[PDB]
DNA sequence: ATCGGATGTATATATCTGACACGTGCCTGGAGACTAGGGAGTAATCCCCTTGGCGGTTAAAACGCGGGGGACAGCGCGTACGTGCGTTTAAGCGGTGCTAGAGCTGTCTACGACCAATTGAGCGGCCTCGGCACCGGGATTCTCGAT
DNA sequence: ATCGAGAATCCCGGTGCCGAGGCCGCTCAATTGGTCGTAGACAGCTCTAGCACCGCTTAAACGCACGTACGCGCTGTCCCCCGCGTTTTAACCGCCAAGGGGATTACTCCCTAGTCTCCAGGCACGTGTCAGATATATACATCCGAT
């Protein structure tokens, strides 16, 4: 309901970071993380909350998540389509 | 025959800013962007028509383009500027 | 027999013309069928995205001293609205120039 | 009275996580998370398992890349540590 | 009749050249579907994904496996120049990412 | 039968690449939706190729210009060998 | 037979798109990465342009040829057609 | 005699540059580099006017921003000077 | 450079287990036969836009020359981020239950495709004078070398 | 922290020129009245999967102490790019000339949409089984602290 943001702990921050291939990580980095994670997440919801609204859905599919994925050229291969 | 917005432009301009030119380059270039935009909408209302297996494009399937391209309250008003004119469309 | 014609632009109190946004629909391959309201609703936004372009366009000639339009004020225009620079991000102008900017680095000190 | 010396386990875990494929996130908080900006949008939504997975992969492969142009950039600066300014440029020059 | 023998098998295919031609006049792309256009287009999508399978599967023997699985795909796609090249902004499930660490980063001494 | 995919085309295929070679189910989604992605890009440039020259019907050429488009160039020239030898033959029988 | 003519992209030239791109040093190697990269994009798009010429049968490279090419590539030029 | 800084001459470039709409690339060497380029695809290929002007437009805007990103790079970096390794990074982290 | 302790990988082997691949029924979509009509290949023609050349102006490019300011290397500091350890939190994991609603089926009616006259909206040709480019001048503001 | 010479640029007024705007003739695509097929709107039923809850276990997050190495500031060198003057040079513009091929129309012919009948390739459904994930014991590649 409330205060989810910072449900992505700074460890799960660090393991992306080393999957990027990052050696060593400044204190401000989890917010500025945790900010753009927001961003990105909320423009692609809309979009999939948008996709279900029009098939007058109350659930949201994973083919609206790849629509709108796809919609910002983010394509996904795995979940349909 | 040539067919272009330029007229439906210059239409829109006069009742915008009634004593305001414009050229011939800008012009060409709003044609662009009405084609540009419009195929864009259409495109988008295409696929939506096809993602819920429907094989009619309605006033809706444009309205969730619109929703979907248009940024923010550039939607928002843009709806509503739709809507009206369906309804004015409506009641003859 | 036939009442006197009436188009359908001026029937929604539109500028934009509904029956050839319509058959632009109908022959463009974009679905088996198209709605009545359909062109009713793509011409109004689209003659709503015009104005709202042409009313920044007029102001920023109107800010050059200037009572014509060119594509240096659509540029600006463009580029200042930030909804307007988001939907046409990935958009280049013919003779539309850059938006003034000079990064505070490089000015004197 | 052992210890490794800085970054030697930072260059561990490097390899550990890119030889992997898990997700690194834990699945409930961005369950928590996605269903909070969902519920914005949209009051009383579900969502499917596979929607909320999808969602997972997505914002993990786009976090990943960021990071890798966020390391790209910190290089750039002569740096090793990255900083808010590198995601800051990553993100101004990929457009976003 | 003179009995049914399927279009892929008369094109030497292995690709559905039915249900390609199906999909394209089903699919709102043109009026009229030409004949040897599902022939075409389900040769170059069998050759595509000869191409991946082949790669994928030398992939999976490098990595001591008789199975393919997403890192498999993963690498071969991203190994490849032109496979990366065309599926650039294509994000794949449960693939991972490439491992390479830069130089920098590696201990001098 | 109220589904539609390509996992016995994609494993014929594999079959004639690896003989002794196997793919997950997640790996097969995987490469049908890869396959679909293709056949929409394809298919959408073809569209627009024939929109473009004011034709009304796609043809072989339509479909051979799209992928040169599409493809880069070492595998855009296979792909259309693969093509152009897979029209003949569906000609000459 | 042309040849020799991407050195007609001058040390000027370059030295004023980088004043319109809001540059105030530039180093002396600017100028051959600056043609390597216009090089690449140029042949980038003109390939795609000559695709597009010789698909519709002609042998004229008209600027509708461009324009399709931009937009595929993602560019959108406005003005021409 | 009278003489400038160095610095200052540049800013009224930038200035005079950002306020015109001109090309500031020569017409002529620019069309024949383009049909040099084009040679290599389709010999004896004729252009329209119109096409090698939309070929100058597109690529100038190209350059213009890759020189913005180009700048931005390296003002990250601690600079003044863009170097070419500016320019790689840019490209690198737009996807070029 | 070099050696030994101490980790953290690699390697070999047993042991489940649950996806993978293969058989099977069946049904719906692909294939064969046949017909009609319009899209497009093929001929022919016009004219317009492209290509090629030439002469004169001059704006732009090339080149050399100070020289000062920025790039870069080196050095010192100190603090912020790693590494490891002990403790606490809550995420998986395994059930169980309940019901919202997604998906599928059967009518049937309103909506869109289609067609046959009809005409006014919009496109093409053609003047035509006013916005804007240019010049010519003065006045104002910014910059740098001197106190 | 000031002052003045000098260059860059803004503002006012006069002259001209060409292109945006208005007007008229003329096609042809939007309107209107009408009919018919069918797409989906709606009512209804089902079954499934999404949400809620609880208990247990332990994987992981968090807090903290310590150290060290790396980001950051300062300083000195020097070299290389910028401002500016002088000398080519070829970009540009005006003008002419030939013709190649891009738009057009006519014709016809053959390729594909459409419909009927048939039948077999592909999709649920089920079931054996072994590829591989996991656990346990063993061997070595590397890291680091002295030496």
């Amino acid at each position: 309901l409330r205060d989810n943001i910072q449900g992505i702990t700074k460890p799960a921050i660090r393991r992306l970071a080393r999957r990027g291939g990052v050696k060593r990580i400044s204190g401000l980095i989890y917010e500025e993380t945790r900010g753009v994670l927001k961003v990105f997440l909320e423009n692609v919801i809309r979009d999939a909350v948008t996709y279900t609204e029009h098939a007058k859905r109350k659930t949201v599919t994973a083919m609206d998540v790849v629509y709108a994925l796809k919609r910002q050229g983010r394509t996904l291969y795995g979940f349909g389509g | 025959r040539k067919e272009s917005y330029s007229v439906y432009v210059y239409k829109v301009l006069k009742q915008v800013h009634p004593d305001t030119g414009i050229s011939s380059k800008a012009m060409g270039i709003m044609n662009s962007f009405v084609n540009d935009i419009f195929e864009r909408i259409a495109g988008e209302a295409s696929r939506l028509a096809h993602y819920n297996k429907r094989s009619t494009i309605t006033s809706r399937e444009i309205q969730t383009a619109v929703r979907l391209l248009l940024p923010g309250e550039l939607a928002k008003h843009a709806v509503s500027e739709g809507t009206k004119a369906v309804t004015k469309y409506t009641s003859s | 027999a036939r009442a006197k014609a009436k188009t359908r632009s001026s029937r929604a109190g539109l500028q934009f013309p509904v029956g050839r946004v319509h058959r632009l629909l109908r022959k463009g391959n974009y679905a088996e069928r198209v709605g009545a309201g359909a062109p009713v609703y793509l011409a109004a936004v689209l003659e709503y995205l015009t104005a709202e372009i042409l009313e920044l366009a007029g102001n920023a000639a109107r800010d050059n001293k200037k009572t014509r339009i060119i594509p240096r004020h659509l540029q600006l225009a463009i580029r200042n609205d930030e909804e307007l620079n988001k939907l046409l991000g990935k958009v280049t102008i013919a003779q539309g120039g850059v938006l003034p900017n000079i990064q505070a680095v490089l000015l004197p000190k | 009275p052992h210890r490794y010396r800085p970054g030697t386990v930072a260059l561990r875990e490097i390899r550990r996580y890119q030889k992997s494929t898990e997700l690194l996130i834990r699945k409930l908080p961005f369950q928590r998370l996605v269903r909070e900006i969902a519920q914005d949008f949209k009051t009383d939504l579900r969502f499917q398992s596979s929607a909320v997975m999808a969602l997972q992969e997505a914002s993990e492969a786009y976090l990943v890349g960021l990071f890798e142009d966020t390391n790209l950039a910190a290089i750039h600066a002569k740096r090793v540590t990255i900083m808010p300014k590198d995601i800051q440029l990553a993100r101004r020059i990929r457009g976003e």
